[PDB]
RNA sequence: UGUACAACGGGGUAUUGUAAGCAGUAGAGUAGCGUUACGAUCUGCUGAGAUUAAGCCUUUGUUGUCUGAUUUGU
RNA sequence: GCGUUGGAUACCCACUAAUAGGGAACGGCUGGGUUUAGACCGUCGUGAGACAGGUUAGUUUUACCCUACUGAUGAAUGUUACCGCAAUAGUAAUUGAACUUAGUACGAGAGGAACAGUUCAUUCGGAUAAUUGGUUUUUGCGGCUGUCUGAUCAGGCAUUGCCGCGAAGCUACCAUCCGCUGGAUUAUGGCUGAACGCCUCUAAGUCAGAAUCCAUGCUAGAACGCGGUGAUUUC
RNA sequence: GUGAACAGCCUCUAGUUGAUAGAAUAAUGUAGAUAAGGGAAGUCGGCAAAAUAGAUCCGUAACUUCGGGAUAAGGAUUGGC
């Protein structure tokens, strides 16, 4: 028999895979795709409904408890010799 | 599938391991066989070949004819008493198990079968649904 | 010298170590490659197992010999109202491997997801979240500064959701968590869909359709400590050998003067992380259709729970998956459904399942009845009826 | 695909479930339990076990012979196929079970009059048999109405 | 499930069913054959004595009559009063082939009774004579 | 001395996995804290201050 | 201090196979004067009665409970 | 890479894709064997006895130690919690048949293929319990024998008394489901082309190509590998 | 009492209620059981288990020292009223 790894099943598996089975992927992704837009403009009209009842850098540090926390942990590291780059 | 067979035969759980003896459904004159071997047989340690429903294997005769007996043939297994699922979804057994004679390219060597023969060997042998008086 | 007769080896060495899996929910340890023209969606989805039970399917399937001929098939429920999305988190390349650069979470979030940050909640404060939750206010920045730097590094975009534990008739109140991968557009469109979408429930059938083949991933059922012959299969020793027949005889007779790792011996058997794949939908069940149990042959109208409901469950009163076959976990396990990893080349991927009939018999027994009308109808009038 | 009923009680036989014993005269007993099969095995009379519908019909327990229960018969002559006979089928199998579930309920109520005549006997012959208990009965009475008047 | 049931009625321990000894019974052609039969020698007595009611060969015409005076021939006997119980009895109990269940129970009254009747009361008495 | 015990969750709070409950043992060592105390008192101590600052187990004939 | 938790109870769903008690003119007959007495069993009330989470499902009821110990800091 | 059998007493019979050879001994239970005391027959011996020999019967009994191996906890590097990464180690699928190609190529004939497209099964592996089957201290329901509680009732005992059914749980090739696709190569077939004014697959360079290799996928996750994120104490 | 019975099983008189305990119910054991289909294919070897079993009646071969073999083998049956 022919294995799981055999090159010639493979290519010719590729062939087949190239057409009508990665068409039925394709589409199902578009019906799927559509069906996920419908539930969010649905969530959004539900949404608006109850609330009628109602009524950039990203340079430098994230924060300063980031700053603090990554300036102490790399001057430990510093001190205590556990540096993965530096010495 | 065995020579002479038609088409592929999905599997059904197995009741006749090497040593059993079933009766012989056919007029050819036996009135036994005893199972020494299960054509398309797989291999494995310690594990005893089995035969099922529609399944062909080699036998000899105990009980009948002389000149049946002291030769090994094949026969067909029509009968089983072990239950086995049919996807139509149930499962079924037979009283006893049956089984008729035949040359290699499945062909019965008597002319008729006796009692009720199930669907699958049927289905699976021509010529046993041609010899065959009731399909279950 | 040599062995005289040959025999596969007992078991399977790549599912090595056999010991008790270090979560109870099983992790995907790859999503589908990355097709950037796409449309934006979700790779995977988490449900619970609720049980099995027994359909009729009216199978198409040429050259097959039961090729216009109805079949009787096992399938399993799973339990799947719709995620609420909490969360996205972005991943670099690095020469070590993928690292998460930064995690982004919506403003608000329900205390059924809180829980899975206590271990003890009804003691605490309840305190989570709340200092995060003001640095939503004056325009938003750090948010977008975050989402900014996600834009700008991230190769890898992943959505942080949680089931809806409360709408199942599980004890357990404490949601479970997870990432799962956006495969779609762009980096940019990944993060402005998670920023849209946080806050709000996708449900199962946004994200999987019938007759598509999908993956169950998770923890199989456990078993405690288990002998030689039921956790690797060997076989039995003659009876009343001295010291026992639930043994293999000799663990080693050649040179190593130690144990191989190859051997097998006594330990944990279950609990293990499972991964198994081409699983196909055979329904996707909405959890307000009054019919969701019924065919276009079989004109009762009932639902998918069977009489006296699932054993050891409840009901279903939400939207679920009926995949045909088994998949591991025992009923009540979180499993994660993912999407195929490849595209499937088999005939059976193509297939359209076209249901006669659904089995909602009483699994608490021999059930005879699939309705309660059905069963007062045959048995009569009862004496307490009059 | 067909709902088959059990050869011993009766009972519904839907696909997957029981099991199906076949003689050498090519007869099929369905059964839906392993409890119908094993007393087919051991050779029970179903018309003596009480919980079969064999034995119900024949002792009388519920109507055997009625004009609704003629409708439902295996028809080995076909029809053709036709939309709008469908949708009359459809509609007479649940008028036919509405109308054969008001007739059992009045074989049962028939079956069952007299019950009460039967328990105000059985009760005024007690009452008239006990006298001492019923004393003890008045004095519990009159002490527990003493009790909460004071 | 006991050992008992087991070893007693399994499936290759099987015996004749009733309704199929009732058909043996009713036409005075089964009867005759089942009487006279050729020199079997896999029966016992050579497949002669042969019991109908309780489908057994005996070994012997003396163990044949000492059957004959036994509660447990008795009991088949009373057992094979009665109509068949065929398919059609569970079926009309569920409430379906009602009219064919009726029709079959009539002919058993009508012709298919007596006549079994009148057999199985020649076939006592000439029991009795030739025993 | 805990060669092959047992495993509780209460040795947690002391960071190990083996732990027991000595009746026998408490008792003894309860009947000389109380002795303790009582000689304390005796002198004179504040009960409130008063700690283990010696304690020693050793063999017997 | 609440779609709270629990113990019971209710309703389903399953299992077995028709409870106790009372009655009959059903009962091979036998004894005494068509009648009464004994009598395996049979029939009715009665798919009755019993069991049903201990790893079944559910819950507009009843009654209660919500409390201590220990340790952890850049 | 992957398999290499079931029997009968080294040879047969069969099944099979095939029933390949060998090593880790021959430099744990167990059967014949060193088989001590009993016994008989044979050969030798003057004899005690020995053997050219043959037959029958014949108690030696760890593990709780260390290590290895299988699984299971766990201190400590602010505390506590959630989501993750992936170094390394392991790794898995296999074989036969069937429809179509076709009664075609090929052939006087007798016979008679394959690629591409499809459907099943063998061995193995991992799960699973809707259904069928097995199992029953559910001692759940019912019954049976003997005896005991005056009888009815309701019960006890019979080393789970016995018989029938029996849910739940466990479980079976005795039940069901699921088990893939990218790079580099070997033999070999080539391209361009010297050595060598012919030629040459090779020297430089280069194209394909095996069930092979490395990966994708799958299992564990370094308890001294790591990242992201939440909360961080009022006597 | 049952029963052929000083058997086994249950009870009256009399006598004990002693033998480290508690909680859990993994593997492997020790002791005891049940199992679909097949029926010795297992093994050096049917080892071990299973199957048989009381009583009444029918019936019983070779061989033999005529005494036996013999419960040979093989069959029918068994409650209650
Ligand atoms: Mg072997
Ligand atoms: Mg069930
Ligand atoms: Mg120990
Ligand atoms: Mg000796
Ligand atoms: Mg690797
Ligand atoms: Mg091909
Ligand atoms: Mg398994
Ligand atoms: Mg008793
Ligand atoms: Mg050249
Ligand atoms: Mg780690
Ligand atoms: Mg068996
Ligand atoms: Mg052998
Ligand atoms: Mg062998
Ligand atoms: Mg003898
Ligand atoms: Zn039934
Ligand atoms: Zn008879």
């Amino acid at each position: 028999a022919k294995s799981l790894r055999a090159s010639s099943h493979l290519n010719a598996k590729s062939v087949k895979r190239r057409g009508v089975f990665q068409k039925a992927v394709d589409a199902r992704e578009q019906r799927i795709s559509d069906k996920l837009k419908e539930d969010l403009l649905k969530q959004k009209l539900e949404d608006l409904k109850k609330k009628e009842e109602q009524g950039i850098s990203t340079s430098g540090w994230r924060d300063g408890r980031h700053h603090t926390y990554k300036k102490a942990k790399l001057m430990k590291q510093s001190k205590k010799k556990t540096s993965f780059t530096r010495f | 599938s065995g020579n002479g067979a038609q088409g592929t035969k999905f599997r059904i759980s197995l009741g006749l391991p090497v040593g059993a003896i079933m009766n012989c459904a056919d007029n050819s004159g036996a009135r036994n066989l005893y199972i020494i071997a299960v054509k398309g047989s797989g291999s494995r340690l310690n594990r005893l070949p089995a035969a099922s429903l529609g399944d062909m294997v080699m036998a000899t005769v105990k009980k009948g004819k002389p000149e049946l007996r002291k030769k090994v043939m094949p026969a067909i297994v029509v009968r089983q008493a072990k239950s086995w699922r049919r996807r139509d979804g149930v499962f079924l057994y037979f009283e006893d198990n049956a089984g008729v004679i035949a040359n290699p390219k499945g062909e019965m060597k008597g002319s008729a079968i006796t009692g009720p023969v199930g669907k699958e060997c049927a289905d699976l042998w021509p010529r046993v649904a041609s010899n065959s008086g009731v399909v279950v | 010298s040599h062995r005289k007769y040959e025999a596969p080896r007992h078991g399977h060495l790549g599912f090595l170590p056999r010991k008790r899996a270090a979560s109870i929910r099983a992790r995907v340890k790859a999503f589908p490659k990355d097709d950037r023209s796409k449309p934006v969606a979700l790779t995977s989805f988490l449900g619970y197992k609720a049980g099995m039970t027994t359909i009729v399917r009216d199978l198409d399937r040429p050259g097959s010999k039961f090729h216009k001929r109805e079949v009787v098939e096992a399938v399993t429920v799973v339990d799947t109202p719709p995620v609420v999305v909490v969360g996205v988190v972005g991943y670099v390349e690095t020469p070590r491997g993928l690292r998460s650069l930064t995690t982004v979470w919506a403003e608000h979030l329900s205390d059924e997801v809180k829980r899975r940050f206590y271990k003890n909640w009804y003691k605490s404060k309840k305190k989570a979240f709340t200092k995060y939750s003001a640095k939503y206010a004056q325009d938003g920045a750090g948010i977008e500064r975050e989402l900014a730097r996600i834009k700008k590094y991230a190769s890898v975009v992943r959505v942080l959701v949680h089931t809806q534990i409360r709408k199942t008739p599980l004890a357990q109140k404490k949601a479970h968590l997870a990432e799962i991968q956006l495969n779609g557009g762009s980096i940019s469109e990944k993060v402005d869909w998670a920023r849209e979408h946080f806050e709000k429930t996708v449900a199962v059938d946004s994200v999987f359709e019938q007759n598509e083949m999908i993956d169950a991933i998770a923890v199989t059922k456990g078993h405690g400590f288990e002998g030689v012959t039921h956790r690797w299969g060997t076989k039995k020793l003659p009876r009343k050998t001295h010291r026992g027949l639930r043994k293999v005889a000799c663990i080693g007779a050649w040179h190593p003067a130690h144990v191989m790792w190859s051997v097998a011996r006594a330990g944990q058997r279950g609990y293990h992380s499972r991964t198994s794949i081409n699983h196909k939908i055979y329904r996707v069940g909405k959890g307000d259709d009054e019919a969701n149990g019924a065919t276009s042959f079989d004109r009762t109208k009932k639902t998918i729970t069977p009489m006296g409901g699932f054993v050891h469950y409840g009901e279903i009163k939400n939207d679920f998956i009926m995949v045909k076959g088994c998949i591991p976990g025992n009923r009540k396990r979180i499993v994660t459904l993912r999407k195929s990893l490849y595209t499937n080349t088999s005939r059976k991927a193509l297939e359209e399942v076209s249901l006669k009939w659904i089995d909602t018999a009483s699994k608490f027994g021999k059930g005879r009845f699939q309705t309660p009308a059905e069963k007062h109808a045959f048995m009569g009038t009862l004496k307490k009826d009059l | 695909m067909r709902i088959y009923q059990c050869h011993f009680c009766s009972s519904p036989c839907y696909p997957g479930h029981g099991i199906m014993f076949v003689r050498n005269d090519a007869k099929e007993f369905r059964f839906c339990r392993s409890k119908c099969h094993k007393a087919f095995k051991q050779r029970r009379n179903p018309r003596k076990l009480k919980w079969t519908k064999a034995f119900r019909k024949a002792a009388g327990k519920e109507l055997a012979v009625d004009s609704t229960l003629t409708f439902a018969q295996r028809r080995n002559v076909p029809v053709r196929y036709n939309r709008e006979l469908v949708a009359t089928t459809l509609k007479a199998m649940a008028r036919i079970e509405e109308i054969r579930q008001k007739r059992e309920r009045a074989f049962y109520k028939n079956r069952m009059r007299g019950n009460k005549e039967k328990d105000f006997l059985r009760d005024k012959k007690l009452v008239e048999s006990n006298p001492e208990l019923l004393r003890i009965r008045e004095v519990e009475i009159a002490r527990k109405l003493a009790k909460e008047q004071e | 499930m006991g050992r008992y049931s087991v070893k007693r009625y399994k499936t290759k321990r099987r015996t004749r069913d009733l309704d199929l000894i009732y058909n043996d019974l009713s036409t005075k052609e089964s009867v005759q054959k089942l009487l006279n039969q050729p020199l079997d020698e896999t029966k016992p007595g050579l497949g002669q004595h042969y019991c109908i009611h309780c489908a057994k060969y005996m070994e012997t015409a003396i163990a044949l009559k000492t059957h004959l005076k036994g509660k447990v021939h008795k009991r088949r006997v009373k057992e094979l009063r009665g109509v068949p119980y065929t398919q059609e009895v569970s079926d009309a109990a569920a409430g379906y082939n009602l009219n064919k269940f009726l029709n079959r129970v009539q002919e058993i009254t009508q012709s298919v009774g007596p006549e079994k009747e009148s057999n199985e009361a020649l076939l006592k008495e000439h029991l009795d004579s030739t025993l | 001395f805990n060669s092959s015990i047992g495993r509780t969750a209460q040795g947690k709070e002391f960071g190990v996995t083996k732990a027991r409950w000595p009746a026998k043992s408490v008792k003894f060592v309860q009947g000389l804290l109380q002795n303790a105390a009582a000689n304390a008192e005796a002198k004179g101590l504040d009960a409130t201050k008063l700690y283990v600052s010696h304690i020693q187990v050793n063999q017997a004939p």
